[PDB]
């Protein structure tokens, strides 16, 4: 099971290839486009981004549910560790 | 991208390249006329040779020996006051002026100068004549234009008495009018055009170095397609026709300027990624170059789809649209190429002068990839919405609606309406062929009884024979009759010179040109196959000619070459599609999407045109804005789905989306650029050449608005695996590890 640091810099790299936000911007304790300023649609695209190249799926319903980044990250390991 | 190959030499060769287009360019420009003089020149004619009105025709002028090609005019007198004597001195003036050129003029029907018929040309009201003039060289073709202007001259040279117009109109005259006012309009459509791509060009790229190479680009690919075609033309090589010269004018520029709008955002956007000028046109060729390739073989097969018709206006719409697409795609391909390797090394001329825009298209893609399915749907029903004009769509023949109404023709036609009927100008021949001589008493009351039998027919409103010099006159004519001179004269004007057929002007109630002229002669031909039937003549021929005849012959062609040639356009641009992605299914989607974009094309056209323009859509606007968008469309769903293929190596959703978020502002920006030059043949004084403009500039807005950007991108996220058969290709691909944080 992947630990906070490697998924936290995955979403960084992906938000990189997204809108370009620095990496040690992304942080576990920070927010999201209330703070971060990427929008609805624009989480469709970084949920469909990461379930192709990473291989983890995002649910629509949960998408609306994460408003942190680290909202997100939590739903990934617990994702990811139920085998 | 590897520093190899085709690219590798265009640029080194670069420069070398571009001298050598443009010696191509001089030498087109210099050896042969312009496009416009060679296509007046060079026209071809309206209805092939073997259609039967105008075999026909032909044999009416044989058998009757007055004249020996298919092209009338009629030549109307309208006068404020009853045509009187100083009328008749006018009328015989111009029919010896006519006479005395037999170049133009092979045949003059004097129906006005004989008394015995001279009833029958005047109006009702007896304020109006018209005589019919049968001149050489068919119909549409420039011989027989140059004899519709000879036959201006004279009656424009004849001093007209007061208060008395002479005006020549009729079939011909028509198409020598159309001619007119394509060229009156060539020059204005072009400026619109020019000037609706510098200001897309200056909006898009926001460069003046950057638009002035571009602009380069355009002109002289369009210079080359014009040169090649004009060389064609001149050396009688291909046929011609004025449709062809401003639809591969037009075409010729938008799609040299889609290629140049290719080409420049890929490589914009290859800068932008941070490649240097060598490796970013490197890739830009690398990515576009086939794609502008494939591009070219579908404009070209689909135009070339055309030349497989019969009617001569798509034959000669074929093959110089094919070649001169093709001289515009090699053009583009090779020169513009070479423009922008050779302008990379000057300074900054293409670099990109903004940031690329692409969160909005990344955002649109994501909605597309994560609800395929809705968004297909919507955009299904948006295209297929369009078919709800099916019923109440008209193909109105009626060329008169579609030229201006100050030139002569439609001048012409004016005058004639105000004391003729729409029909009586615009008349048809028929006759029978006996074996034997037709100079006999029971010969003509067979003649009477045919032309009874035609003149009972619904929808025919006049009728001229030897029983019947008017419209309208136990039948039964005395030996002695045969003797009189005016009778004799009557014998001479109505049958052959060997008495062995008999002819037949024959005027319809309705318009003769419309549908219901095509439901009449069939009407007249069997109407006369029974009324010869059970007669001791009967063993003739029903030759029946005219603009109802040759639009029934026409329609009938248009009908059958329009499904034919559309499905063969289908076949082939599916065949290049597969050519170049090695992909079936994305192949059939491409050409899917097209389909339903047409449709919705159909239906936005149909509904302008014939609801708030009023002006019903002319029949061969169908066929060309068919190829044009089974061209455009699908070159615009090859570009998307190219793009798609690159990007497929990080994942499918992903490579979609990526290719959304990389293309969707040069797709959207080509497209609309082609759209709105489309569009410029609005100002086209041929008001066919106007709806064929329109027609083809509202689908290729639909195509980027809705199809290409939601339809093809829904369709390939919703298949995924399947999409790319028969390429193996696979899903989301093997889950990456999450990264060592940097």
């Amino acid at each position: 099971a992947a630990t906070q640091e490697e998924i936290i810099a995955g979403l960084a790299e992906i938000i990189e290839e997204v809108t370009g936000i620095e990496p040690s911007e992304v942080t576990p304790e920070k927010s999201f486009v209330d703070d971060l300023d990427i929008d609805s649609l624009s989480m469709v695209e970084i949920a469909v981004q990461t379930e192709d190249k990473y291989g983890v799926k995002i649910p629509d319903e949960d998408l609306a549910g994460l408003r942190t980044v680290g909202d997100v990250v939590a739903y990934i390991q617990k994702l990811e560790e139920e085998n | 991208a590897r520093p190899g190959g085709i690219a590798k030499w265009i640029r080194v060769l670069a420069v070398p390249i571009i001298l050598v287009w443009v010696a191509i360019i001089a030498v087109l420009n210099t050896v042969v006329p312009q496009l416009d003089v060679v296509g007046e020149m060079r026209s071809v004619s309206m209805s092939p040779d073997d259609a039967p009105s105008v075999i026909a025709m032909k044999r009416v002028g044989e058998v009757f020996e007055e004249f020996k090609s298919n092209s009338s005019v009629m030549i109307v007198l309208e006068g404020e006051q009853p045509l009187g004597d100083e009328a008749h001195k006018y009328y015989d003036e111009i029919v010896d002026k006519l006479e005395a050129d037999p170049a133009h003029v092979e045949h003059v029907q004097d129906f006005w100068g004989d008394p015995l018929t001279a009833s029958g040309a005047q109006s009702p009201d007896g304020l109006a004549s018209y005589v019919q003039v049968y001149t050489r060289g068919n119909q549409g073709e420039a011989l027989a234009n140059e004899s519709v202007e000879a036959v201006q001259d004279i009656v424009e040279s004849v001093p007209a008495p007061p208060g008395v117009k002479a005006y020549v109109t009729g079939p011909a005259a028509l198409s020598a009018d159309q001619h007119v006012a394509s060229d009156r309009s060539v020059r204005v459509i072009e400026a619109l055009t020019f000037a609706v791509i510098i200001t897309m060009l200056l909006l898009v790229y926001r460069s003046i170095v950057t638009v002035i190479l571009t602009l380069v680009m355009v002109v002289l690919s369009l210079s080359a397609a014009r040169g090649m075609i004009a060389f064609l033309g001149y050396h009688e090589i291909i046929g011609l026709s004025v449709f062809a010269t401003n639809l591969l004018t037009t075409l010729a520029i938008a799609a040299a300027t889609d290629y140049a709008i290719f080409l420049i955002g890929r490589y914009q956007e290859a800068r932008s990624v941070g490649e240097d000028r060598e490796q970013s046109y490197y890739t830009m060729f690398h990515s576009t170059a086939h794609v502008v390739l494939g591009s070219g073989m579908t404009i070209a097969g689909a135009t070339l789809c055309l030349h497989f018709t019969r009617m001569p206006y798509f034959q000669s719409l074929g093959i110089p649209l094919a070649i001169g697409m093709s001289v515009v795609v090699l053009a583009s391909l090779t020169m513009g190429a070479a423009i922008i390797s050779v302008a990379s090394r000057f300074g900054k001329t293409f670099e990109p002068k903004r940031a690329m825009r692409t969160r909005g298209w990344r955002k649109l893609g994501a909605a597309v990839v994560r609800w395929p399915a809705p968004i297909l749907v919507t955009t299904i029903a948006l295209s297929v919405v369009g078919l709800l004009a099916l019923p109440g769509y008209q193909t109105n023949y009626n060329d008169r609606r579609y030229l201006p109404q100050d030139l002569p023709a439609n001048t012409g036609y004016a005058a004639a309406d105000r004391h003729f009927s729409q029909a009586r100008m615009n008349p048809e021949l028929l006759m029978i062929e006996s074996d034997h001589d037709l100079r006999n008493s029971a010969d003509f009351l067979v003649v009477d009884r045919i032309a009874k039998r035609v003149f009972q027919v619904p929808g025919i409103s006049r009728v001229q024979a030897i029983t019947r010099p008017q419209g309208t006159p136990s039948f039964y004519l005395p030996p002695e009759t045969f003797e009189n001179p005016d009778f004799k004269r009557g014998m001479k004007m109505f049958l052959s010179p060997d008495g062995h057929a008999v002819r037949f002007i024959i005027s319809h109630e309705g318009d003769p040109m419309s549908p219901e002229g095509i439901k009449h002669i069939d009407a007249i031909k069997q109407a006369a196959k029974e009324a010869i039937k059970g007669t001791p003549l009967e063993g003739s021929k029903i030759y029946l000619g005219g603009t109802a005849a040759t639009f029934k012959d026409l329609q009938e062609g248009a009908n059958y070459d329009l499904i034919i040639a559309g499905i063969a356009a289908l076949c082939l641009i599916f065949i290049i599609m597969l050519i170049i992605t090695r992909a079936v299914v994305a192949s059939a989607v491409i050409v899917g999407t097209v389909v339903i974009s047409l449709g919705a094309s159909f239906g936005l056209s149909v509904l302008i045109w014939q609801h708030i323009i009023g002006l019903e859509l002319h029949w061969m606007v169908l066929a060309m804005a068919v190829i044009v968008l089974l061209a455009v469309g699908a070159d615009y769903n090859l570009l998307l789905v190219s793009r798609i293929k690159e990007e497929i190596h990080a994942g499918l959703n992903t490579g979609i989306i990526r290719s959304m978020g990389g293309t969707g502002s040069v797709v959207t920006s080509a497209g609309l650029v082609f759209a709105f030059t489309m569009m410029s043949m609005a100002v086209s004084e041929l008001a066919v050449i106007a709806q064929v403009g329109t027609t083809i500039g509202l689908g290729l807005l639909f195509d980027t608005l809705v199809i290409r950007s939601f339809m093809t991108p829904s369709i390939a996220a919703l298949m995924g695996k399947w999409f790319w058969w028969p390429q193996r290709v696979r899903q989301r691909p093997l889950p990456a590890p999450w990264p060592q944080p940097v």
